[PDB]
């Protein structure tokens, strides 16, 4: 029963912490209904559809309410379960979390509104949504992405804010009088920017000849650059997630690692119970053994690489074993001949 | 040999409890909750097939013989042993400290108790130094 | 005459099944065939050009009307060929497959709107350019790739719903009231979407200044962020077909292995009618080691490394050889000295 | 001076075909002189600037059409200049390729425009315009491009396809009368070509609720197909020109081989007129040698692998070499012992 | 005291000249305080803000100025430290520098203004933005990855080109007098512009069904063409910027080889002060080592192949020995039996 | 040797039935009719141009000759089978089971009869455990 | 030997003010300022993880005395002088000018005065033709 | 040796015209215009370089004769010819056409007459086979 008990709470706790399968499916779910939540605000917000909107968004709050009410009771009872925190105490402790902190805010602005409301609403829906990632995974991987290609994103920035704002500008002399949308520099730069991006709102466009010449000459790179950081992003989203996948893969290459050393030195010292005991143990190595040169998988080349480089330089050492001994046959020779 | 050949029996009878000559998946479990060791259906498989040569699902006689027959050296394991040990020196010193060891065995993989760490630094590592290198740890286990 | 029909059979088999040339071609026309028929629905929907686009449409569906039938039919007699299926019962237990499902109920819903009826037709045109594709390799592909960066898709998912949300209700916060627009949170919803799309319609924009320089600094994160997963897709694409390459490159080399293995057991074992037969089996001996040591093309940095490492742990063996030799000759040494 | 003039006609030959570097200044310079005309052409098509317009395109298109009268008369000048086309009937027989035709052609249209004309005038600049690659080289570099990734491209294309005549009809019916721009169904496959390709002209937008959710569920994953192939056509061109790079490298690899085995050679067989012929003989060798070694760069992990591969097949056949050696002495060993 | 001088002069030099890391902060400011100074000028461009922002701006600009002006002193103090430039001559001299006379005619234009307007502050701060770079690190970057690509760009340029032209004629002759919109050429080669850029501003579009059959059929492939260069310079920058980070590895490779040998010389040639002075260079000996053999990091598949094709060319040098001393072994074989 | 090369003459006879000396590509079909295997005329190209050493077209008596006087230790197909082998071993584990071997020989290539595979687990199969190594197959194949 | 022993006891004593048996940081410190080099905390820190193995802070004297007992043909660094010396090679020559030397040694690195070039062209160019190859220098240095 | 010293000591002063005891640029171009090849002034100075090794911009009479004291085998060119000749064999049979060296050396690089290639066929295709191996060649060659 009592080991029952704790075997539910840590995985309960995994589930709600770090997740694997179905877990990642409640937590869809979840995301499902405060969505749903969410559209039902937006809807509501309408004057027509208000009636139904609010009458179906009344329920819809309130399970959504409940269900992260109870989520977080979980949560905590979770966090009593790994030896950081423990017992009464532990689980305060852990609670200082500043995300811990954010969650229950939420939760508590939920109930108040729930026991101009429409703007709080808004803010504690966005607030929840937010609060659905719950590792920083997302942004995490942004920024490092971000870091890393610091410079072709910095190069994008500054040449297509240069572009934006010299085409802003001359078109702006271009059309200064004879188009009434580019009566100031603002709605000059307004166009720039709504253009380069290719938005074209089609509010403002140049219309003389002259200026939209030069609105052509200058949208071309504009343009350019303004998609140019998408696609560096992409490569760059890509290329970190590889080499997350990497960390991993050699990770799971560490703890076959310890699994094999730790059962052959097992097999080598334990050399009819005795008999069965060693059996077992062997088996265990030849098992282990079969484990561990899977998991040697190259997976990349660099891997391949280094893994066949060390045993280039065990074939270094061996030939120069050879160089000796050819050697200590050539002294051998004039001494025994 | 032949004493050795009546000691596989005595271990093989002690296995198999059905008496068939064959050790079922089931008798190797229920040995196994004698050692005290919690096996799984799938890793119990696997364990077959490791040492199974006929594939028939169970453990004939003369194949747990063939086990017992096969030595370390016959093994050929002295490149996993290099890689395994290689993979725990981040710094390619070629040595890995004592304290490196213990931690290492007691966080992963089947955990060791202190006293086979303690027996392992013993036989490696010779020269006392705290920091045993691969190549004298596979070359003692492997002669 | 029998074996005629059955290689007749067989290869009309293949040309509708798994097609590698001209078969494509057939298909293309087909293909070209119900885009034409789709085109010219699409033309009779309009008030003007009815009458004469429903005169050409009326035998253009005709055609492919009796073409799918007469192809429905010819797959099922085709399907006899297969081992898995012939004879009488053979073809019925194939039909029962799904995809053999929706093609027929295809062309009953064909046969039957040709013996309001505009909305049906579109259905039926839609359901069959579904069909065209026979092996789901395009959605196969789609999904595998979406799967393989599920992580860099969901993050930009995650980050542009976020500022997507986040600019919109800003901006409908600073134009709550001055621009008609965006009188309710739908409408800053719908244009957060039409312009971090890049779409920009033009029915909703931002007027006030404020609100314009809010517009403009979600803007720019925004349409990267919704730029981001086009990118993303391309690079899973290439990556995805050139995987499927490389397999196809690994079985191209597997079948080769067999014919020289089985060639060389026969040279080796085949050692004037014995002369005679012993010069054809070596001169296929010859011919498959060409054929196979060609199809050993690397293709790849890790291909070539693997063949070389294999060889290098052969160099290994051979070098442990070399010392075991060199240590009886050390050995020896003082023996015979 | 004969000499002179074959140098000359043979450089210049070399000019305008496949030029290296000053070439591609005055071919620059000739493009940008019919661009001029292109865009003053363009300019006379409107009313106010027609006067001006006219004035300098007509000796601006003077100036074109003897520029090309002159060059198509180089340029069969020098085809005279090639071995394959000498004298009389030479240049007429190389005249017979079609790109010939097509100059030629563009050349009598230009002189007899000279001596409703807009229309053809357009026709002949745009004629032009296409025959200044002279090589095919964009052409061929996009076709190969396309055909590589053919599976990715035709994946893209039917599932853009499908996602807009889907989304199209879903929203035609959602808004089939609300919405004049639906008014037919033509009216909106036309619309969801100008979002998913997210040009968004404006002209037509969804404006019932139930409409616009539609059309951002399906415009989201719709612009995402339609910009995919932008980058898959990006990624296979830089893969294909660097291909084209490989190869070129591999190209002035093959050549310094012959001159190093040559000179080699050469050096080999020479061994104080002697004395000088084999000093300059050895001296060319040396410099030779180094010529192909500074050839042998890399520039890919898969070219230095064959290169190494090689000797290490040669390290094979040498430790081959020593078994034998050492089966012999221990063979010796109880033969003298 | 003149120490500390000098060693101040100098690290203020670097700040100002190539910065690591604060440095980049005092950077960041002043280019936040100049961007702040241009949107403030913009705001005062507007009519209604005109008082606020003019007297906001005012203070700002007085800001502005005296920083600029200040660090064009202390950058000149500067180059004094500098041995290219010192005493009062180098400073001149070095002030000779291009950039040196952009940024000073830029103080001196900003001070006239300082003690129409309008356009001459726009320019100044245009001027202002462009000097924040001081290494053309930008250009030269872009610069570069252009040039790289210089074959995929033109392919793109001319496809691109050719597709808008022969579209925009095409829609024209189809919509000559329908569409208003196009009455003229000039006006149709705008709308292909507004549209293969995917812009779509919606002043114009095509109306007539053929028109807007023919749109379509040629704005697929121009969008996708027009896209196409976005992705290929994204691609370059990250090529080119990944080229410069493994050239600045190999140059911290290159400074530790340099102390390696250097401390290993002093190790050897050293061989109780004399003991201690043997230690400490030892002990140098070791840690230059260890510094080293880090700073050997693959890095690169490519690298590790060098270093390890290196040592496969010392084994095959090893080899040829072994080879030497065992023919030596077989003619000594006959020669004593 | 001469009574080797009367040999190889009286085959070149039964295969050269022009009697020109050469065996043109239909001789060679023709006696390949007569064997019953069924080639075509690009493969019995690839198959003159492997065994031609003059690239006439045709198989001049001494280089057929040559072919029949060249061993399978002269060919030099060591690293191919070794290569063939490792591909077919998936795991490798360095053999291969004697099933796998029935498979891949009934079921790829030049389809072999049960006959030519019994006889090869015989050979190859030395040591009768189903899994036959690559090194002892073409160590015995070459030696 | 113990005479040399004497001597690396003299040396500890000179090192470790403190007289503690150990060479702390600030000891290392006054010493290499008695040398007139300047260290920083975290170089020397890495000088004694470098030069300690017991990895306690400080530099007992039996590991002193090990140092002093490895030479360089144990310090096992002809690897690493071949791969510097490889990266000084820009061409691959085998060799590098003399005046290639003397620019590198004078500017990278711990610059080296004048006599210290000198002498290493003396003994590394024992050929004396300006380009010193790699081998010759490191099989000098280290036999 | 000591004639072979005199023999060059005459080939230099057929070569060094100015008698300064260095072969300046423009003799060695005047003597190239004797044996009638067209030289280009990057490509001697490139030459001197390849042959100097003092780098003075001549080539001084010590220099010229170690030039001619070097021998093939010295030149350790073995692995480059390797190299140029695998470049030539597309197939990776390990020869190559006798037709494919007339072509490759009458197509490119310095071509040769028809005899250099007749003479080199008789030297390096000692088999007559056509197919000339590039093992044979550059041991002939360099030994
Ligand atoms: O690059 C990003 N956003 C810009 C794209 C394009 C351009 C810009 C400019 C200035 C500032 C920004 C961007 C000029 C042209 C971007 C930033 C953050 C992020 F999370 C995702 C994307
Ligand atoms: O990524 C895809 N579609 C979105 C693109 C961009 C964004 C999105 C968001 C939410 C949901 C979706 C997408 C926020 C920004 C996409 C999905 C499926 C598919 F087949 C092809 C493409
Ligand atoms: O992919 C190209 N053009 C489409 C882009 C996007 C989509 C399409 C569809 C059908 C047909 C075409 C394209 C559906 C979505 C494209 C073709 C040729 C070319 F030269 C350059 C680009
Ligand atoms: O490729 C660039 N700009 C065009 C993009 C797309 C197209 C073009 C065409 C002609 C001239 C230009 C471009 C036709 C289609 C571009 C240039 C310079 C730069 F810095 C950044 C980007």
């Amino acid at each position: 029963r009592n080991a029952f008990y704790r075997k539910l709470q840590n995985f309960l706790y995994n589930v709600l912490e770090r997740p694997r399968g179905w877990a990642f499916i409640y937590h869809a779910y979840v995301f499902l209904l405060v969505f749903s939540c969410l559209v039902l605000s937006v809807f509501s917000t309408i004057k027509e559809y208000e009636k139904s909107s609010e009458g179906a968004l009344y329920i819809l709050e309130i399970v959504t309410i409940v269900v992260f009410g109870v989520e977080y009771f979980v949560r905590i009872w979770a966090a009593g379960c790994c030896c950081r925190y423990r017992g009464w105490r532990g689980r305060l402790k852990f609670a200082r979390k500043p995300f811990c902190v954010i969650d229950i805010m939420v939760l508590i602005a939920s109930i108040a509104v729930l026991a101009s409301a429409l703007r709080s609403l808004r803010f504690l829906q966005i607030l929840r949504m937010i609060r659905m990632d719950r590792r920083g995974g997302t942004w995490k991987l942004l920024g490092s992405v971000v870091y890393a290609h610091s410079k072709e994103l910095v190069t994008a920035w500054y040449i297509g804010f240069l572009c934006l704002i010299l085409a802003s500008f001359l078109v702006y002399l271009a059309e200064k009088g004879e188009n009434d949308h580019f009566d100031t520099y603002a709605d000059a730069l307004w166009w720039g920017l709504i253009t380069l991006t290719t938005i074209g709102y089609g509010d403002k466009y140049p219309q003389t000849w002259n200026g939209r010449l030069l609105a052509a000459t200058f949208t071309l790179i504009g343009v350019s650059f303004f998609a140019l950081p998408a696609g560096i992003l992409g490569s760059g989203f890509a290329l970190k997630v590889q080499e997350q996948h990497r960390q991993k893969h050699f990770e799971k290459r560490r703890n076959p690692a310890a699994g094999l050393i730790q059962s052959a030195w097992r097999f080598y010292a334990t050399n009819g119970l005795k008999v069965s005991i060693r059996a077992v143990c062997v088996m265990r190595f030849l098992v282990s053994k079969r484990k561990f040169k899977e998991s040697l998988r190259p997976y990349d080349v660099m891997d391949v690489i280094e893994q066949y480089s060390a045993g280039h330089l065990d074939m270094l050492s061996r030939i120069k074993s050879l160089q000796s001994r050819v050697d200590q046959i050539v002294g051998r020779g004039p001494a025994i001949t | 040999t032949e004493e050795q050949i009546a000691e596989f029996k005595e271990a093989f009878s002690l296995f198999d409890k059905d008496g068939d000559g064959t050790i079922t998946t089931k008798e190797l479990g229920t040995v196994m909750r004698s050692l005290g060791q919690n096996p799984t259906e799938a890793e119990l498989q696997d364990m077959i097939n490791e040492v199974d040569a006929d594939g028939n699902g169970t453990i004939d006689f003369p194949e747990f013989l063939t086990m017992m027959a096969r030595k370390m050296k016959d093994t050929d394991s002295e490149e996993e042993i290099r890689e395994a040990f290689r993979v725990f020196d981040k710094d390619g010193n070629g040595y890995i400290s004592a304290a490196e060891l213990r931690h290492v065995m007691t966080n992963l993989g089947e955990k060791l108790t202190d006293e086979e760490v303690d027996e392992m630094i013993r036989e490696a590592d010779i020269d006392g130094d705290g920091q045993v290198n691969y190549e004298e740890f596979v070359q003692m286990m492997t002669a």
